[PDB]
DNA sequence: CGATCCTCTCGA
RNA sequence: AGAGG
């Protein structure tokens, strides 16, 4: 229908993209202080618009809660981490004959999820547990 | 009526909201500790697996079985197998349960705690019956079966305290709070603007009198009034949780006394 | 020994300074024209308001394990309100005949300026600061 | 590991009684160190916690998605209505003594991962065992019951300490050691060793 | 694998005694009682009750390592009072305090309805 | 390199390590398994005979046991399969390979073994559980933490080999490092955090807490120190019961800033006879500092005496803190309502100064100083304004964080954290750089295709206005990710490079040693230094001392 | 040849940590290999702890041969070396 | 002023002050001849080398030159009495303690210095951060810093990356 | 839940790792250092399908 | 599994560094540390 | 550049001065220039200092730069250590690098050198020239599994 | 993979609550929060056990074996 | 020549 | 050689 299109890096060179669809094309004439400070759209000669900013990441980072509130390398480390974790890798484990396989007894879906996780399944085949954690210095152990 | 005073606010089949007045902190805490892991009960300690054709592993099921709450009313009328003179277990030291279930219908067959049946001599003791609190009367869902599926196992339930394994607790969360005004200054409150506005008042504020800002801090004062709520898991009734709680502590203290006599 | 000092002081200013239980007090003598006093007080226990006049003293008795109070023959040089134990750590000769004393009550410091502290203080781990009404 | 690039092994296991408790009776399943926070600057960890506490209570999923309008103030707003103090803190009592902690604890749910690599799968020790075919030195790998390497880097450390007689033993009596018959003329290992 | 048996926390070992009394070398009239297969449940309770007795000079407890089920109690008394008997007396009072609690909670329970 | 300079060895072990606050400095927690696996060849003497015969009796499966009994003629007796393993009446001269037991000397190591302090002798303490247990104050020389790190343990087999460990390589002997003439180990983390806390002037303790605290010190005299307070409620200061861990004859003096012997800020340090007089104890005192408690206690009272210190310091602090707690909440990053406005105003004026400097450059009224490009002058100035802003907004945060601020508290103790961390989390993350220049035009004439061409603005070239608490935008995110990646690359490049560099030195200086005339020479016997270090002095025994004749006026010198 | 005169020697009269460690070791080895003990081992039983006692009492009959780069040596008896460290 | 030297003198003076319980109100029992000749006889005993010949004795004099400046500066006649207020008993002990500590502070023949020095440079280098020049507060201060610079040096690079000349 | 995209080679599941390469037929210019006798170069990575 | 199936290898001027153009095509975060950091990337 | 220098009174005071910073080296030609201090002129190129002012001046420069890389990263190391390295490079007459071309080419042992780089080539060069090892090197004894003349074995035990 | 018996944290019998929960959301049309409150799971430690549960058994049951 | 070590499965 | 601490 021509409402959406595929752009490669070469063609990207010639276009002007908007990050948010609404927050990037309104009008001009108080604000939430807790919210992040976003720059005004300024240039208004758009050819395209981002489907959703979050789509710059992939499988790995799309599992991280609030990566936009983390120091750059921490997000890269968590990217290696999830791969070294364990849980229900597939429903058919009972049926497969794999050299080494670890499955969680009682896997839990995160209490805090990414909209991306839906497509990633995750909530369906988890890798962790919603542990009640205390940040405190107890026995020094 | 002399010494430590008790005042029950609320009482139910599995909950006791009381006020332990005129007691040292150590006392209220040690009793809280003993109620968590030292009051004995009955729970599955062995599982013999004849047939398992289910999606769940033998030990996964065995694990779940151990957690299953069992009537532990007359537990002092049962021995620890370690004390029993018998080869392995018996009727004086253990309750044997059977569990045979098969996928009858094409429709998914659920294996409940009600499906566990005693195959040992109880000797008129209120012991080994699986605790069912479920309104439909099924209790804990142990496993799920398809059609060709079947589970046939035998399990020996033994006596124990939670200190050995969490499954052995009449447990559940135990509410504990002393001084709902910090009149003792036992905790320095964290804030941004004002502690009173950002910290919420606990229901126990109703009973105690507020500090009254125009008064200096009570130096020599000590904690004696304790607000507590003991929750029963079902193995033992609530009254008995606290009573056997008091008892176990009392018992293990008297053992230290007759230990001095021996040496 | 017996009391080695006795003077009624007048509070000039009260300062918490990042603390909530401790307060550094600035006091001046009611009798002497030069005798100054600067000391830390556990205000949570004994509140020291502005424009207060307090009787300060440094005794020596009322070495071995500290025995708890106990309701016995126990009678201390305490008829007072606020009592501390300290240690001498420095003695400053603030020119001419003016002397300065330095006592630490386990962190709660003390500074007393005067002249007549001759047969009063020595470099001893002994100090007993009694303060009343 | 938490979902914010910070691994860790279990230090110790404490049973419920010893564990610090809340005025409700809630207890941690895990205790993390306050020091493993500022150096790394993982605020999302603290936030992912705050959101999960509010989530479990309300009975709703936590929108932890990145480029959103979800604020700490917003999450806090609800949690404060949901009874608890808005910043994740809770008054806790020491399980040993039963006395309140002077410091309030940042408590609440946080999704953690069970990581592959477990103590027992790594524990290894070898007081003499199978030798290599060629080099006559200990074999490689724990499954083969091999030896830990005493590299050049470790030989340096010993040569720094001055421990010469240890360094010899660690390279002779432990590992390979051979007695060869040397020619008093050649200086070679071409001597017919006809012992006994 | 290297983990001990969970009963080793309440079950006394082969040739193990619940109370081991040793004379304190650092000071006169003091004792170092070692409690085997006991924790803070008992430690704190006894020590807090010892402090209630006026004739007690010093009373403190320490569990040197969490892995182990031991606990060390140290008692110093006034001249003419055996600290072994100080344990006895304090330790006795605890039973009485609990005895009162039991019969008082029981009175309240029957008075309540549900 | 593989089979001669280095090699796999016997009587070695490896496992995941974990810290233990109830372990001594020179101790190592060896799991039973490993302790059962490793042996020592002990010859049968009349002094040992009784214990050894009892050890043989226990056998390979019971811990204080043994496997293998070597007879005269060197024929071994495998105890797990010997028919007469129950028999065996030991004879003098026979060797008994006994299990590794408590208080045995063992070489503990962590790779990369970059300096001698990475490889130290320890006292064995056989424990249950699967991990290699160790004192936290040994974390630094070895360079470990407990996020999964494993360590190597080797066991000496000769009587003379075990001497070399205890007499030269022992943990207390290695406290004062020759490398930096300062101690290499100090009080860390919780202890470093909790010492500061307990030792505050405001901090006071009751009868009950004091006694348990005193009894926790092992080498305690047994005498209750007199309470600092003897009025309604006999109270004690933290400063007091901590001074119990400090030994006799210990004298320490500091003076930091507002330090006036009457110290209003409770800063600096005064320790006399081994009792604390004033000041708060922290990193400068109880850390691995040049003039701190440790360099003093080691040199003054002894290495064995000093090693014992950490333990006592840890036992009192840890206990106190265990019964006090301390967290880190998200609230600790939530800086003031009006304080945020000032931080936001800072970025506002920072952004304006750039706009102006840009407008000025675009107008050709910018005349760059000698040596640097008109354009490179612009960049330098812009970067400078933004860095100033980030620092200022960050200083605005710090100067608002309450004393009850958990983050600030660690930074104050020096346990963890720094200013930048506060700044970035609560105020403003700041500018991102790659190749030292700001975010470059990867796309023709732009950084991102969501911006117009020729956009030299802060936000276009990678300035993160937002804090970590507020969160980064999609642009800010990618830019930070670009900068973050650089770090990650030149960490891997540095660990590769520094590693090789090390080996190269270590090979060139290998054979260099002090001879029996203080001559620093090689294996050929060629003089490098006629006197070592130019004085013929050992590097550890040295310490910075002010030379009072070099400075001051000629008038002051005479007086 | 080679040697050095007894009252003509510049090497430290003090025993190095290395000379101590090696001496303690060599003796402990002898003690453990059922060799005579030249001091009353009042209480003691560890061969190294015994070697340490023998040293403090100065009853160790061993001589340190200190080598000089040129190929010369100074002979210092354990019974004469200062042990300050 | 502050420079790494064996024997912390401040501590010894503080030790004697505590050990002998020095009172700042009583006059000392020391002669000017005692202090002057004492500190003088002390430095003659602060040995590093022992050789009877000229060269070694000059080398010995040379080795201790700087330490003696501290000794002399700290143990001057005025200081000993005016500041320290030391008695003879206390002062004599100080001299023995200084010598004791100095002889203790010396290096041990057999000490493997090469390996030490190498690891002493190596280990710190292995901790270095930010390849982008630290001394560069401005672009006109962008000189090679960190590991790239350290590599340049160790390799004795004929083709120096940022060659600069600082002219006075 | 299985996505495919892999191969089963002797019962073992193999993923073909996508390989990055510089695209051909592209015209590019590169400035040559300083010891070089030639100042600039124009290159083409010519190849057929 | 999914993250393995979306891996990209670059063999052997400066690559490694998250280039501007990588926006929306390669993940900024998901990359290994050391060995081949940045050469191994993920879509 | 701020310079701490003694005042007429004697006490040290900061006297800020003007210093010229270059982008290139021709030291020999810049020191022979009017209106400068030729006694003070520095270069980050210690190799030129060596060529213009001699080996001994090169040593002082080599260190000044080594110290500077360590110091720049906030770190402190004791003088003796880098003093040794600096001296090691210097003690040959010229600037001997810590590369396979610098120290590993010097007239030491043969088993001593092969342990670093060029392993086989070193052993082959020992083939042609009939090399002799004193075995007073660490590596040689380490290779031969002998108690090397290190701390413990740096002397002998008699009776 | 089947509703854990008893809450990991506190131990409240949760192995029975599941079927009732799934019907409270279906037939009763209730929201998870009120449904968790209806079953007596007051503390969040309990709440996460039921809320956060993924009952994978229903998928494994689907295989014929 | 290009840090150390550690587990490891897999052709040929 | 590759996969990963
Ligand atoms: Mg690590
Ligand atoms: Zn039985
Ligand atoms: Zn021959
Ligand atoms: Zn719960």
């Amino acid at each position: 229908e021509g409402l959406v299109e595929y752009i490669d890096a070469e063609e990207e060179e010639s276009i002007l993209i908007a990050m948010q669809p609404e927050d990037l094309e309104p009008a001009e004439a108080d604000v939430d202080p807790a919210k992040r400070i976003r720059v005004s759209h300024h240039a208004t000669t758009f050819t395209h618009c981002e489907i959703h900013p979050s789509m710059i990441l992939g499988v790995a980072a799309s599992i991280i809660p609030f990566p936009d509130h983390n120091q750059s390398p921490r997000n890269t480390y968590q990217s290696a981490m999830g791969k070294q974790a364990m849980g229900v890798f597939l429903t058919n484990y009972n049926v497969r004959m794999d050299t080494m396989a670890n499955i969680l007894y009682y896997p839990q879906k995160p209490l805090g999820t990414t909209r991306a996780m839906e497509y990633l399944k995750f909530r369906e085949l988890p890798a962790g547990q919603n542990a009640i954690v205390a940040i405190a210095c107890y026995s020094g152990y | 009526e002399e010494g430590p005073q008790v005042k029950i606010r609320e009482a139910s089949k599995d909950n006791v909201d009381f006020i332990l007045s005129n007691v040292d902190l150590a006392m209220a805490n040690s009793l809280r500790r003993v109620m968590i892991a030292e009051i004995p009960t009955l729970a599955i300690d062995s599982v013999e697996v004849e047939t398992n054709t289910t999606v769940l592993a033998d030990e996964f099921i065995a694990h779940r079985l151990g957690l299953i709450p069992l009537q532990s009313m007359d537990i002092e009328q049962l021995e620890y197998s370690r004390d029993c003179f018998c080869e392995d277990h018996c009727d004086k030291c253990s309750v044997v349960l059977t569990l045979q279930a098969f996928g009858e219908s094409e429709s998914t067959t659920n294996v409940y705690s009600k499906d566990l049946v005693i195959v040992s001599n109880l000797m008129g003791r209120n012991i080994g019956h699986p605790i069912i609190q479920d309104k439909e009367g099924n209790g804990v869902l142990i496993c799920k079966l398809r059609k060709g599926q079947e589970l046939k196992l035998t399990c020996v339930a033994k006596k124990g305290i939670a200190k050995e394994h969490a499954k052995w607790g009449p447990a559940a969360a135990i509410e504990f709070e002393y001084d709902p005004w910090n009149k003792l200054k036992h905790t320095d409150y964290w804030y941004e603007q004002d502690s009173a506005k950002e910290w919420p008042q606990s229901k126990n504020c109703e009973y105690e009198d507020p500090p009254n800002e125009g008064d200096p801090f009570d130096y020599k004062a000590q904690a004696d009034t304790f607000y507590m709520n003991v929750e029963s898991v079902g193995s033992i009734p609530v009254d008995q949780v606290v009573v056997r709680g008091i008892d176990t502590l009392q018992k293990k203290v008297a053992s230290i006394l007759l230990a001095l006599t021996q040496m | 020994s017996n009391t080695l000092f006795d003077d009624i002081f007048q509070v000039s200013e009260v300062d918490p300074g990042r603390y909530n239980k401790v307060c550094r007090i600035e006091a001046a003598s009611t009798t002497q024209d030069q005798c100054k006093l600067t000391l830390d007080i556990n205000v949570e226990l004994f509140p020291v308001a502005a424009q207060d006049s307090l009787t300060v003293t440094i005794a020596s008795s009322l070495t071995r394990s500290w025995r708890p109070p106990q309701a016995g023959d126990r009678s201390l040089a305490d008829d007072y309100d606020y009592v501390m134990y300290g240690t001498a750590y420095k003695f400053e000769e603030v020119s001419k005949d003016l002397i300065a004393v330095y006592y630490s009550f386990g962190g709660l410091l003390m500074r007393l300026e005067g002249n007549y502290r001759n047969l009063n203080n020595l470099k001893q781990e002994n100090a007993y600061l009694l303060i009343r009404r | 590991a938490s979902r914010h690039g910070q691994k860790g092994t279990i230090g110790i296991t404490y049973r419920r009684e010893d564990m610090p408790f809340t005025a409700e009776g809630i207890v941690p399943d895990l205790i993390i160190n306050p020091h493993a926070i500022p150096s790394r600057m993982t605020v999302a960890h603290l936030i992912e916690c705050l959101l999960s506490k509010v989530a479990a209570l309300s009975g709703n999923e936590g929108d932890a998605s990145p480029f959103t309008d979800i604020t700490v103030e917003g999450i806090s707003k609800l949690l404060r209505e949901h009874g608890y103090q808005s910043r994740g803190f809770e008054v806790m009592y020491n399980g040993h003594t039963g006395k309140k902690l002077m410091a309030q604890i940042f408590f609440g749910p946080t999704y953690y991962q069970r990581l592959r690599h477990m103590v027992d799968d790594k524990i290894h020790a070898r007081a003499r065992g199978p030798m290599q075919v060629l080099t006559r030195q200990p074999v490689e790998g724990r499954s083969r019951d091999g030896g830990l390497r005493f590299g050049e880097m470790e030989r340096d450390c010993m040569i720094a300490h001055g421990a010469a007689s240890f360094l010899k033993e660690r390279l002779m009596e432990a590992s390979d050691a051979f007695r060869v018959h040397i020619c008093g003329i050649c200086g070679l290992m071409t001597v017919i060793a006809k012992l006994n | 694998m290297n983990a001990p048996d969970r009963f080793e926390l309440f079950l006394l070992g082969e040739g193990e005694s619940k109370l081991k009394i040793d004379p304190d070398t650092k000071a006169p009239n003091a004792v170092v009682i070692t409690f085997e297969k006991e924790d803070h449940t008992l430690g704190n309770l006894i020590r807090a009750e010892l402090l209630n007795d006026r004739k007690v000079l010093f009373a403190a407890y320490k569990v040197e390592h969490p892995f182990f089920a031991r606990f060390k109690l140290r008692i110093q008394t006034t001249e003419g009072y055996d600290p072994k008997d100080a344990l006895k007396n304090a330790c006795n009072s605890i039973i009485n305090k609990l005895g009162a609690l039991k019969t008082n909670f029981e009175t309240e329970w029957n008075l309540q309805t549900l | 390199r593989g089979n001669l300079m280095g090699k796999r060895v016997d009587f070695s072990a490896r496992t995941v390590i974990s810290g233990d606050p109830n372990l001594e400095l020179d101790q190592v927690g060896v799991p039973k398994s490993i302790a059962k696996t490793l042996t020592y060849p002990e010859v049968v003497t009349p002094y040992n005979i009784d214990r050894l015969t009892q050890l043989v009796r226990n056998g390979p499966n019971e811990h204080p046991g043994a496997k293998y009994v070597i007879r005269d003629s060197g024929d071994r007796i495998d105890l797990r399969y010997s028919k007469r393993a129950g028999d065996i009446q030991l004879q003098y001269g026979w060797k008994v390979e006994r299990h590794i037991m408590d208080n045995d000397p063992v070489l503990f190591n962590r790779q990369p073994s970059l300096h001698k302090m990475s490889m130290m002798a320890h006292r064995v303490k056989v424990i249950p559980y699967s991990t290699f247990r160790l004192n936290l104050s040994v974390t630094s020389p070895y360079n470990a933490d407990f996020d999964g790190d494993e360590m190597n343990l080797h066991v000496p087999q000769s009587e003379e080999t075990r001497a070399e460990l205890s007499q030269l390589c022992a943990v207390p002997l290695q406290i004062v490092s020759p490398q930096s003439n300062k101690p290499c180990m100090g009080i860390v983390q919780d202890t470093l955090c909790g010492i500061r806390k307990l030792t505050l002037r405001d901090t006071f303790i009751e009868l009950d807490q004091v006694l348990n605290m005193l009894y926790w010190v092992p080498d305690w005299d047994g005498v209750i120190p007199t309470p600092a307070i003897i009025k309604p409620k006999p109270l004690w200061s933290g400063k007091q019961i901590l001074s119990v861990a400090i030994p006799n004859g210990i004298h320490l003096q500091r003076f930091d800033e507002g330090t006036t012997l009457l110290s209003p800020k409770d800063n600096g340090m005064l320790i006399i006879d081994g009792q604390i007089i004033f000041g708060v104890v922290e990193k400068k005192t109880v850390g691995s500092s040049n003039g701190g408690l440790i360099h003093v206690v080691t040199r003054e009272k002894g290495p064995q005496v000093c090693a014992k210190l950490f333990g006592n310091i840890q036992k009192v602090v840890n206990f106190w803190l265990l019964h006090n707690g301390f967290s880190t909440g998200i609230g600790d990053t939530i800086a003031d309502g009006p304080t945020m406005r000032e931080i936001t105003e800072t970025i506002a004026e920072a952004k304006k100064k750039v706009l102006d400097v840009t407008k000025e450059a675009q107008a050709n009224l910018l005349t760059a100083k000698h040596g640097m490009t008109l354009r490179e002058s612009f960049e330098d100035n812009v970067v400078r304004f933004l860095n100033e802003a980030r620092d200022k907004a960050g200083r605005l945060a710090e100067v608002n964080l309450k004393d009850l601020n958990n983050v600030k508290q660690m930074v104050m103790a020096g346990s963890k954290g720094s200013f930048i961390n506060i700044a970035q989390m609560s105020a403003c993350v700041g500018q991102q750089s790659v190749e030292g220049k700001r975010i470059a035009f990867g796309f023709v004439d732009r950084t991102l295709p969501h911006f117009s061409k020729d956009d030299y603005s802060p936000e276009s070239k990678g300035f993160v206005e937002n804090s970590y608490l507020r969160g980064l935008t999609p642009q800010e995110f990618f830019f930070h990710a670009m900068g973050g990646r650089e770090g990650l690359i030149d960490t891997a490049v540095k660990t590769a490079e520094t590693g090789y560099i090390q080996r190269r030195l270590v090979k060139a200086l290998e054979d260099i040693m002090v001879h029996y005339d203080n001559t620093t020479r090689n294996s050929l016997g060629n003089v490098i230094q006629f006197i070592y270090g130019e004085d013929g002095m050992d590097a550890a025994h040295i310490e910075k001392q002010s030379l009072d004749t070099i400075g001051g006026s000629d008038a002051a010198f005479e007086k | 040849e080679k040697a050095i005169p007894k009252d003509q020697r510049a090497t430290t009269p003090y025993m190095t940590k290395y000379e101590r460690a090696r001496i303690l070791g060599t003796r402990a080895l002898q003690i453990s290999m059922n060799a005579p003990v030249f001091v009353d081992l009042e209480g003691e039983t560890d061969p190294l702890r015994i070697a340490m006692k023998e040293l403090a009492e100065k009853k160790i009959p061993l001589v340190i041969r200190r080598y000089l780069p040129d190929g010369s040596f100074e002979d210092w008896s354990v019974e004469e070396l200062i042990v300050d460290l | 002023a502050n420079w790494p030297l064996p024997v912390n003198i401040r501590r010894i003076i503080q030790n004697a002050q505590q050990t002998f319980h020095i009172d700042h109100t009583k006059p000392s029992d020391l002669t000017i001849k005692d202090i002057v000749l004492g500190v003088k006889d002390l430095q003659e005993n602060l040995l590093v080398l022992r050789g009877k010949n000229e060269i070694i004795q000059n080398a010995q004099r040379d080795a201790v030159t700087l330490f003696c400046c501290l000794l002399r500066s700290r143990l001057a006649t005025r200081r000993v009495l005016q500041e320290y207020r030391l008695t003879k008993q206390a002062f004599d002990w100080v001299l023995s303690n200084i010598e004791a500590q100095f002889l203790r502070s010396v290096v041990h023949p057999g000490e493997m210095v090469g390996v030490l020095a190498a690891q002493s440079i190596g280990e710190p280098a292995t901790q270095m951060t930010l390849n982008t020049f630290h001394f560069a507060g401005v672009a006109s201060k962008k000189v090679t810093s960190g590991v790239p610079r350290l590599k340049e040096i160790l390799n004795v690079a004929k083709n120096m990356k940022t060659p600069s000349l600082t002219v006075y | 839940f299985d996505m495919g995209g892999y191969f089963i080679i002797n019962g073992s599941e193999k993923v073909l790792i996508a390989q990055e390469r510089s695209a051909g037929n592209i015209v590019q210019v590169f400035k040559k250092a300083a010891p070089s006798p030639i100042s600039h170069v124009a290159e083409i990575r010519s190849a057929l399908e | 599994t999914l993250s393995h199936l979306r891996r990209t290898n670059t063999p052997i001027a400066k690559p490694r560094q998250l280039h501007n153009t990588h926006w929306g095509l390669v993940c900024p975060a998901e990359t290994p540390e050391g060995q081949a950091c940045g050469l191994v990337k993920n879509l | 550049y701020d310079r701490k220098v003694p005042s007429p009174t004697g006490e040290y005071v900061k006297e800020p001065e003007w210093v010229l910073e270059t982008d290139g080296v021709n030291l020999s030609e810049v020191m022979t220039v009017p209106g400068i201090d030729p006694t003070r002129i520095y270069t980050n190129s210690f190799i030129d200092i060596m060529e213009v002012l001699g080996i001994e001046a090169g040593r002082a420069a080599l260190y000044k730069e080594v110290y500077n890389v360590i110091a720049s990263d906030g770190s402190y190391v004791n003088y003796r250590h880098m003093a040794l390295l600096v001296d090691v490079m210097t003690t040959q007459g010229g600037l001997t690098s810590v590369t396979r071309h610098g120290f590993n080419r010097s007239n030491t042992g043969a088993l001593m050198r092969c342990s670093f780089e060029e392993t086989v080539e070193i052993l082959f060069e020992a083939g042609a020239s009939a090399e002799l090892d004193d075995c007073r090197g660490v590596s040689e004894n380490v290779i031969l599994g002998q108690m090397a003349p290190i701390g413990t074995g740096a002397f002998d035990v008699m009776i | 993979m089947i509703v854990p018996v008893r809450c990991f944290s506190c131990g409240k019998v949760v192995g029975d609550k599941w079927e009732s929960y799934l019907n409270l959301l279906q037939e009763d049309e209730l929201d998870e929060g009120t449904a968790l409150s209806r079953l007596g799971l007051k503390r969040y430690c309990c709440r996460r056990m039921i809320l956060t549960h993924v009952d994978l058994i229903e998928k494994f049951l689907r295989y014929n074996p």
